[PDB]
DNA sequence: GCGTCCTTCGGAAGAGATTCAGA
DNA sequence: TCTGAATCTCTTCCAGCACACATCAGGACGC
RNA sequence: GAUGUGUGCU
């Protein structure tokens, strides 16, 4: 389901500002995770231009560029 | 016969049905409830006294010394409610209790005393009610709205459906006390039956059986009847009742004396029970292997060894049965289970139950109450019975008795506070009758089941919380004091009480603060009935049957009234002719119907006597004989309607205004209005706004005038009389002789209030009336108050408006006016606020109140004078100094932005320490003197009565009138009069004028202590300036407009005079509605009340026109008679003949405006009297006119409508909620912009609003939302920069938003970071 | 924080960190004393659960309280849930440069204007007011600007006006539903306190001129204010993204002028008269000598695109009215004549418009909006289109109707109470027969509210499609369906309980002729159905939304 | 006026822990 | 007697924004 | 800064 499926995304900051803020970041320091900021959430939350609209052309200028 | 404030504009009625009962006082369960709960009352019934001796006397533990209550006493308050008000100070007086302490003499227990000392000790100090229903407690006025609880007793509830996920219904069993614990009893999946106390877990019944010292024996025989089996040669015959075997299958062949009665493998029909009984047998035979599903009843021992051969409640087998009949039990009990009758959950829960004894089962209980402490016997015994067999912690209030005994259709309806024995077993009893299918459940809904907790028994709790803190108190003293030396008073601490009470009446969740803007809100919040509160339901865990309508609702709730939003249908509103009960529940008039007449004895039915008879309905007409004209009259039996007959009525409605509020019974047609547009029309006529002219409305109910006389806010008259002088501050009434007091009488003085603020910044303004030798009648209005009108309570005022499309300007819900409307001056309101400049004596020095401000000109310092308050009566304007105030090295209040004003009323609260300055004796002069000269202005006037009541009594005996002249006004007493009684009444009449100049020079003294003392506030401050300002506010674009019928809108243009539609008479038209909110939105009510405003207005235009030019007064009287009988059977039956010529002219005067009409609820006008009075007049009968196109100045091509309805303002100003914000000021935890508009905040961009951004894939936008705007810090000022350089460009760095993330989950054991 | 006299804060976090140091220091005394065993193993158990309500207060049986009986909050709860720091402070935050007011409705505004107030302005734009200031000399520093914006001279005022001249902001209404929530345009520096809104944008926001508040924001960097221009614009947002249809459709009073004009009715001051174009049209209904419902034999010329993108012309002589003659002269050059030879309801409108989008563009569409906007409010402000008691007509025959309806019903009396069905089959039934009574009376007085009128073309009488007020704003579709004017006349039919059952009983009984005591009682429970259904049941659909938008 | 201190009451669903049964 | 299926039990969630008012911050006990 | 109550629009 839509909630089973946003609860176990990868980037684990998108699931732990959703839903079960506990359940998730117990589970990330378990795992020692490492998210990416891949999605929109991520960058919203750190602050960035999202990889959406007018930001997706710096977003891929600055993964081409690494 | 009518009054005279009757007699001064009648108000046409179209009520067709007559009302034999006049609506009661209103807000009359507020001041019953509260003198219920202060009233001195004997024999501990009600009030103070009972919870005394509820809690008194107290013993210490074997101390030998009593502390018993005696008598409570009320002192004067130390300030009344109008410097209550101004102060801060809670409206409250002193308790005073006389009580004792008693002590016996030693080896007497019960003998002699050693001594009694007793004296007034004071503790506590509680509030008192206002004459106008609401306390003063911190200087605001706060209403402490009822309480709609679970009433205490049984209830059996069903838990039906979502449970197990089969379907298959269990049934719990509740007893809700008053005070103590909760006895949940409930059943399981597999039918075992277990109690749950304080809902901790669950456990078998048969341990509280144990607990209660039943053994198993008692149990199983109590629960179940008995089978009995008698040993004989053998095969084991059978003792049968004939009932016992009705509807099941026979497992073998049923046969009775030889003869066989039912086959094997029949059903045992209804005729073979009868011939059973014919034949009259009980004996039968029973194969052994029937006994294979039988159990035993009681345990059975040996006769030759004495041992237990099979115990209590186990099953019998072919073994038992050969070990039973050698031993020789003879008699062989056992149960009768059935399956669907009597089912065998007592035995399964024995089977399931862990303990087997008294001893176990209490250490199971305290095991389960207490868990991990070591229990002993002692222990477990006393906690199990401190909690259902004690006084001192659970108690069932009498009402709670009453519901626990008619619920188990008892007889007795009194009884002990705690439970017994057998109301527990019969509670048991009762579930398993409803578990076995007889009977059924009750409703939590049904509203027979629901007390109203008012103020007075609110008050009582808290006390009574209070009063048990101060005895734990005084019992550990008591228990180490040194006797013969404890006055009643080192033992008693008067804080708890007091400042429980306090808790209470300040910080709770109904002690609501008064929505006071017009006397509607205020006079309907008293009359509010919430669900909410402590002993109640959460909006969050409540469910939606529970704001759903009873069908009990009829009568004693409003059905169409309750506030939208999260709240709605948990905050109900009572009905208008709705009581209360002795026993807290809700009750509503009947009229009692006979054989075959309407009697005119009113009957108060409860919610539960109502279902068993059946009630006729308002709407049925009856001819002068209490007679139904029709054989079929429509009624209600049982929580539902159907036709019935003239012969099986019983009871009959009182009105059929009985069904809505006082709130919703104010909006007329409101039988066209559907309910949706009803409540939001009740709740916009609740908020409205008391305008500057008070305009009556037109289109009225006839219940304004209640509401009016009701609310408080006019100075009704106590007594009828003459007005001696009238003033715009005061009202003197010269009283008729037949009302005079022997003694004391003199005159009464009604003094006005002002312009004062009132608790939601609106205008209370008492205005007189009445005019200089108008004789007044008893209990009618002196002084229109705010938002009144001859006592008649108008909310707003009556507009011209047409429904048509104007350009758009009313495109969705807009409403346009004219600027003739506020040329006229009608909507402009008076706003009254107050703003408080302390003076705290902070660190680095105190603060001074000084006239001379650092670095800011004498431009704001001209309206300061040389002491540092601003002059009374100045013309501020927005950012102006009011105080000045510094701190040690500017933090003076200035007036808010964008709000103008005048300086009305400036107040001046000092230290006892801090001496003065010259403002503050400055006003401490005026004040001293205006109450100098009002004291010598009303003891004035009452002295010139009392001469004259003198001098009416010399008259009489040896007068001479021509010497009073010229002898002194001193010695009027001792003059020519024989020693008859009229010499006692004279002496009389000397000595309480004597009495009247020592209460004048006792009083000023007071008042001078009053006005002199320190005044002393709260802890860090010097003084306090108050500064009342007084708002204007116009109307304008962008505030809300509503009429009744809930159709609200926002004025978007002030068009001019000339632009608006006008008719062929030229006369323009103030507002332009929008046609499209008639059929949409189902508020079809206010067409049909344009139309009769419109033919309102007609009427008084002709009588204006006919008042023009001078006519005699018999054509104004031939009209207006024409007007009033003008209905088909209205009741009104008005005669202008019993009119005096003078008091008609009058009438004629005030109808010039327009004829108000009268519209009850439910029994409202009907189109063809609508009609007929347009036609009385010289309107079109279809209601619509013509009218010419502003502008354009050519005919609309179609008649629209034109009329007058009642066009309330809301105080929901435009200027109020307008705001707007620069860069400011920011919060701490978080680097981000403040949240409100008091504090200079932003919006909240939401998570909602990002996603709206996102979906764009505007990204640098909303970076600049979340980033540099808002969140972080050093971008924060460099996009400032970067904005004031020329230079628009973002550089974000990261949200401190997330930097506080990063360390709130560091400070757990979890490690985040950010990488490289 | 400070608070007013010498007492401070009850931050819930310093308590529990003094509980938790109180634990472990008396701990580390006891353990220095060297403790019976007992008393230490105590205290290591209050100093577990001390740690554990500083750690996720509320996971253990009880939770801890420090005043008032309430459970404070631990560093859990404020990292989790509704009131955490994710969805409070990191997905939404409080916003500068913002604006609150009510709205008005003001429609002399176009599609990429809207109205603010002259006061809100100076606030919102007051570091670009500073900017300009410095930048033109008027002022020498910025606290000199402060004091003369603060005192609002005469020529801040004038400056304001450069500012705000082509620097849009952001429109936005409260609840957020879709994209559409926030619309840019460019502002109008009017007087007043009130944000002035586009009517034609107001289906789109779903925001009634009943008092609600809409929040402006200005977009301060120039990324900004491009994004606002090329994309949130409301006037390159005319199509909303669920559907193709387009979102600025015409409402509730261009609707219902649109459809008073572009209509006939047999009988005009001229009637049979010949017209050489639309001007004619218009000259002869200004000076009122034919009716806007007239039907005549214009001359007109449609344009047609049938080359690559040239507009070829054609003539033609068609029979229509005054009012479409009158409407074609707002019509681009390029669409058929044959889409407003009609009665344009809301539907029609809606497809013209989003035809014109399909075959010209944008530019073409815009425009032709904002002039449908103006030729239906002042033909609807011209019209009187007003609504009467004597406009919403009972039939003579739905007391028939119920008539049947309850011999049915007490024919199911039979039916059940002797055994055929049961109480559940017979509401099932009772329902039936209800809702079937119930739609044959709105067909009844549908059909005789709109055929019963009689008109004479000269001769005898003839029918028509029926001119009552009530008839043109339930067929033009305006504001209304066959539902709120059913229930105005004839038969209101059966409401439902908040739980989504539905009443056995349906009040026999209209708002136009009246209702009783006992029916309004009944109604009173569709009545809370509804509001109770709002406010308690559209928290179980945000949620929705909420989840929806988390998992794409 | 200072100053230092040791009640219950929702309900829809998912998941993880028990019990059952059953072959 | 081991091992799936059913049931018991514990936890999570419940729209958005705004406005107004109030209280409240250890309050008990010794000095 | 947090709780409690009331209110507006959805
Ligand atoms: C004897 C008297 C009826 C007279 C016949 C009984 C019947 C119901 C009883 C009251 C109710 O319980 C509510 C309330 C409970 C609180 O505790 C405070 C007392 C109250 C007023 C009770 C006092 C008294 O006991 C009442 C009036
Ligand atoms: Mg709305």
């Amino acid at each position: 389901g839509i909630t089973k499926a946003s609860l176990a995304t990868e980037s684990f900051i998108s699931a732990a500002s959703f839903q079960e803020t506990t359940r998730v970041l117990t589970e990330a320091a378990v795992a020692g995770k490492r998210d990416e900021l891949r999605g929109l959430k991520e960058n919203v939350i750190v602050g960035r231009l999202i990889p959406a609209g007018t930001g997706y052309a710096y977003h891929q200028d600055r993964m081409r560029r690494r | 016969v009518y009054s005279y404030t009757e007699k001064k504009r009648i108000r046409k009625d179209f009520g067709k049905r007559p009302q034999v009962l006049d609506v009661p006082y209103l807000l009359s369960i507020q001041l019953d409830s509260f003198q219920k709960f202060i009233e001195q009352d004997p024999e501990g019934q009600y009030g103070l006294e009972a919870a005394f001796r509820s809690v008194f006397p107290i013993q210490s533990y074997s101390g030998n010394s009593e502390l018993q209550y005696v008598s409570y006493r009320l002192g004067e308050p130390v300030f009344d409610v109008q410097e209550c008000q101004i102060r801060g100070v809670t409206y409250s007086a002193p308790l005073r209790v006389k009580l004792r302490l008693v002590i016996y003499e030693r080896e007497a227990p019960e003998g002699t005393v050693k001594d009694i000392k007793e004296q007034e000790v004071y503790m506590g100090e509680i509030p008192l009610m206002t004459d106008n229903g609401t306390f003063v407690i911190n200087g605001t006025e706060r209403v402490i709205v009822s309480q709609l609880h679970r009433s205490p007793g049984v209830f059996f509830d069903s838990d039906k459906g979502k449970t197990h996920s089969s379907g298959k219904v269990l049934y719990n069993a509740r007893i809700i006390p008053y005070r103590g614990s909760w006895l949940d009893f409930e059943f399981d999946p597999k039918d075992n039956l277990f109690v749950r106390i304080d809902r901790r877990r669950k456990l078998p019944a048969t341990i509280i059986l144990r607990a209660l010292n039943y053994t198993t024996e008692q149990i199983l025989d109590l629960f179940f009847e008995k089978v009995i089996f008698e040993i004989r040669d053998n095969k084991l015959q059978m003792e049968l009742v004939p009932e016992r075997l009705r509807g099941e299958t026979a497992s073998f062949d049923i046969e009775a004396n030889g003869k066989v009665y039912v086959e094997k493998g029949r059903r045992i029909t209804a005729r073979h029970i009868r011939q059973l009984e014919k034949d009259d047998v009980k004996l039968i035979e029973v194969p052994v292997e029937y006994i294979a599903g039988k159990v035993v009843a009681k345990d059975y021992i040996d006769e030759s060894t004495g041992e237990l051969i099979c115990a209590a409640n186990m099953e019998l087998s072919l073994d038992l049965l050969a070990k039973l009949s050698q031993s020789g039990h003879k008699r062989i009990e056992t149960l009768f289970t059935n399956d669907l009758d009597h089912g065998p959950y007592i035995s399964e829960t024995l089977r399931v139950d862990p303990t087997n004894d008294r001893l176990s089962a209490l250490v199971e209980i305290y095991r389960m109450m207490r868990p991990g402490e070591p229990p002993t016997r002692e222990a477990a015994e006393s906690l199990f019975e401190n909690l259902f067999f004690s006084e001192d912690r659970y108690d069932l209030s009498a009402v709670g008795r009453m519901k626990f005994n008619r619920s188990l259709l008892r007889e007795e309806i009194e009884g002990s506070g705690i439970l017994s024995k057998d109301d527990i077993i019969d509670v048991m009893k009762k579930l398993i009758d409803i578990r076995n299918g007889k009977g059924e459940v009750d409703d939590i809904d049904h509203l027979g089941n629901r007390r109203i907790r008012s103020v007075g028994e609110m008050a009582e709790n808290q006390f009574r919380v209070g009063l048990v803190r101060v005895e734990r108190a005084v019992k550990e003293r008591l228990s180490l004091g040194d006797l013969d030396t404890l006055m009643p008073q080192d033992m008693i601490n008067a804080k708890p009480i007091s400042a429980a009470v306090k808790e209470f009446f300040g910080s709770s969740q109904l002690s609501q603060f008064m929505d006071q803007n017009n006397p509607l809100s205020e006079i309907t919040h008293k009359r509010r009935i919430s669900a909410l509160g402590p002993g109640g339901l959460t909006r969050e865990r409540a469910g939606f049957e529970v704001r759903d309508v009873h069908p009990t609702h009829y009568g004693r709730v409003c059905p169409i009234e309750t506030p939208e939003g999260p709240n709605i249908g948990l905050i109900n509103s009572l009905s208008v002719y709705a009581q209360t009960n002795e026993y807290g529940f809700l009750e509503t008039p009947y009229r009692k119907v006979t054989d075959g007449v309407v009697t005119d004895e009113i009957h108060y039915l409860s919610a539960i006597e109502e279902g068993n008879y059946v009630i006729a309905q308002a709407n049925s007409n009856l001819d002068e004989e209490g007679h139904f004209v029709e054989d079929l009259v429509t009624c209600r039996s049982k929580g539902e309607s159907s036709l019935f007959s003239r012969d099986q009525v019983d009871y009959m409605d009182v009105s059929t205004q009985q069904v809505v509020s006082v709130g919703a019974s104010l909006i007329p047609f409101l039988e066209h209005d559907d309910a949706n547009r009803a409540l939001m029309g009740a709740n916009m006529q609740r908020q409205a706004v008391p305008t500057l002219r008070a305009d009556k409305p037109l289109v009225g109910t006839g219940m304004e005038r209640a509401v009016a006389v009701d609310s408080g806010v006019t100075a009704v008259a106590k007594r009828g009389g003459v007005v001696q002088y009238v003033d715009a501050s005061r009202i003197v009434i010269k009283v008729n002789e037949d009302e005079m007091y022997p003694g004391e009488a003199g005159i009464d003085i009604y003094n006005l209030t002002k312009y004062t603020r009132s608790n939601q910044n609106t205008c209370i303004n008492q205005m007189p009336c009445v005019s200089l030798g108008e004789p007044v009648e008893r209990g009618d209005v002196l002084a229109d108050g705010p938002s009144t009108d001859l006592g008649e309570l108008a909310l707003g005022q009556n507009m011209r408006v047409a429904f048509m499309p104007w350009n758009g300007y009313n495109f969705e819900d807009s409403i346009l006016v004219s600027e003739r409307v506020v040329q006229e001056d009608r909507f402009t309101t008076i706003h009254i606020q107050e703003l408080a400049c302390v003076s705290r004596d902070t660190k680095l020095g105190p603060e001074e109140i000084t006239a001379d401000i650092p670095n800011v000109g004498e431009a704001a310092l001209s309206k300061l004078d040389e002491s540092g308050i601003v002059y009374i009566g100045a013309e501020v304007t927005g950012g102006d100094i009011l105080v000045g105030k510094v701190t040690p090295k500017d933090s003076s209040l200035r007036v808010p932005n964008g709000v103008s004003g005048t300086v009305i009323d400036v107040q001046v609260f000092t230290r006892d320490g801090v001496e003065k300055d010259k403002r503050a004796l400055e006003i401490e002069e005026m004040q001293l003197k205006q109450a100098k000269k009002d004291l010598s202005e009303e003891l004035q006037i009452l002295e010139a009565g009392l001469f004259s009541r003198i001098r009416a009594v010399l008259v009489a005996g040896g007068v001479e009138a021509e010497k009073l002249d010229k002898l002194p006004r001193d010695r009027w007493l001792e003059l020519g009069l024989t020693d008859e009684e009229k010499q006692n009444q004279l002496e009389q009449l000397a000595e309480q004028y004597d009495e009247l100049k020592h209460e004048f020079e006792k009083k000023l003294e007071a008042k001078r202590r009053k006005i002199t003392q320190g005044d002393d506030l709260a802890p860090g401050v010097l003084k306090i300036v108050k500064v009342y300002l007084a708002v204007k506010r116009r109307i304008q674009p962008g505030d809300k407009m509503a009429g009744r019928h809930g159709n609200k809108g926002v004025i978007s243009k002030i068009n001019p005079i000339e632009d608006m539609p006008y008719d062929e008479n030229g006369t323009p038209v103030d507002i332009v509605l929008n046609p499209l909110g008639v059929p949409s939105r189902m508020n079809i009510g206010q067409i049909l009340e344009t139309h009769l405003g419109m033919a309102a207005k007609g009427i008084g235009d002709k009588i204006n026109a006919m008042l023009k030019q001078q006519q005699e007064v018999a054509k104004l009287r031939e009209f207006i008679q024409r007007a009033y009988d003008l209905g088909a059977d209205v009741r009104q039956k008005v005669d202008l003949s019993t009119f005096s010529d003078e008091e008609v002219m009058r009438l004629a005067e005030n109808l010039r405006k327009g004829m108000p009409i009268a519209t009850p609820v439910f029994d409202g006008a009907k189109e063809a009297e609508i009609k007929e009075l347009l036609k009385l007049g010289d309107l079109p009968t279809s209601g619509q006119i013509r009218l010419y196109d502003g502008r354009t100045g050519e005919q609309f091509e179609r008649p629209v409508t034109v009329g007058y309805m009642y066009m309330l303002k809301l105080n929901h100003l435009v200027d109020d909620k307008m705001h707007a914000r620069s860069t400011g000021s920011y919060s701490l935890v978080t680097q981000q912009p403040l949240g409100g508009k008091a504090q200079f905040g932003g919006q909240r961009f939401g998570e909602m609003e990002v996603w709206a951004l996102e979906a764009y894939g505007a990204a640098y936008t909303l970076q600049e939302m979340l980033t540099v705007k808002s969140d972080d810090v050093n971008g924060r000022t460099k996009m400032y920069k970067n904005i004031v350089d020329g230079n628009h460009q973002m550089e974000p760095g990261m949200p401190e938003s997330f930097n506080v993330l990063l360390k709130e989950i560091r400070s757990l054991g979890i490690n985040i970071e950010l990488e490289d | 924080v400070p608070l007013d006299g010498g007492r401070f804060a009850t931050s819930d976090l310093n308590d529990l960190y003094r509980r938790v140091i109180n634990r472990n220091n008396r701990l580390k005394r006891l353990l220095d004393l060297a403790a019976p065993d007992i008393i230490v193993r105590n205290e290591k158990r209050m100093l577990q659960e001390a740690v554990d309500a500083l750690l996720d207060n509320g996971r253990r049986g009880r939770a801890i309280t420090g005043s008032n009986k309430r459970p404070l909050k631990s560093l859990a709860d404020m990292i989790k849930g509704k009131q955490g720091r994710f969805r409070q402070n990191l997905l939404g935050k409080r916003v500068d440069y913002s604006g609150r007011s009510v709205i008005t409705v003001g429609p002399y505004l176009r599609l990429h204007q809207c109205g603010l107030p002259k006061k809100m302005a100076l606030e919102l734009f007051k570091p670009f007011i500073y900017g300009k200031l410095e930048l033109r000399g008027l002022a020498t520093t910025i606290k000199a600007a402060k004091k003369m914006v603060e005192r609002e001279e005469a020529v801040v005022w004038d400056i304001l006006d450069e500012v705000i001249r082509e620097h849009p902001v952001l429109l936005n209404r409260a609840p957020t539903l879709h994209r559409l929530g926030i619309q840019a345009f460019e502002p109008v520096l009017i007087e007043g306190k009130a944000i002035q809104l586009h009517p034609l944008v107001c289906a789109a926001y779903n925001a009634d001129f009943d008092g609600d508040q809409m929040a402006v924001h200005v977009p301060l960097t120039l990324e900004a204010q491009l994004e606002a221009r090329a994309l949130m614009m409301s006037t390159n947002n005319i199509l909303s993204p669920a559907n193709g249809e387009p979102i600025i459709v015409p409402s509730q009073d261009v609707v219902l002028g649109l459809y008073y004009m572009t209509r006939d009715c047999v009988n005009a001051k001229g009637e049979g008269m010949v017209l050489t174009g639309p001007k004619e049209a218009e000259r002869l209904y200004r000076s009122g000598l034919a009716s806007l419902h007239a039907r005549v034999k214009v001359r007109i010329t449609e344009y047609e695109k049938d080359a690559n993108g040239e507009l070829v012309a054609k003539t033609s002589l068609k029979d229509t009215t005054v009012g479409r003659a009158i409407l074609w002269m707002i019509v681009p050059k390029g669409l058929p004549y044959s889409i407003v030879n009609q009665a344009l309801g809301k539907k029609a409108i809606s497809k013209m418009l989003n035809t014109c989008y399909r075959i010209l563009g944008l530019k073409p569409t815009v425009i032709f909006a904002d002039q449908i906007m103006y030729t239906g409010f002042a033909y609807a402000a011209r019209s009187g289109a007003s609504v009467g008691i004597d406009d919403m007509v009972i039939p003579e025959k739905k007391h028939e109707i119920i008539s049947e309806a309850e011999a049915e019903v007490a024919e199911i009396q039979e039916q059940f109470q002797s055994g055929l069905v049961t109480a559940g089959e017979r509401y099932n039934k009772v329902i039936d027969i209800w809702a079937a009574a119930n739609d044959r009376v709105s067909k009844a007085m549908m059909d005789n509210l709109q055929t019963e009128t009689v008109i004479n073309r000269d001769g005898q009488e003839e029918k028509q499609v029926s001119f009552n007020s009530i008839y043109m704003m339930a067929d033009s579709g305006a504001r209304g369906s066959a539902a709120q004017i059913r229930q105005l006349a004839g038969m209101r039919g059966l409401m439902a309980k908040p739980d989504g059952s539905i009443i056995e009983t349906p009040i026999t009984a209209n708002f136009r002729e009246g209702l009783n005591v006992l029916q309004y009682f009944i109604s009173t429970h569709g009545a809370r159905k509804g509001l109770a259904d709002t406010a308690l049941k559209t928290a179980n659909s945000g949620y929705l939304t909420r989840r929806l938008v988390d998992v794409a």
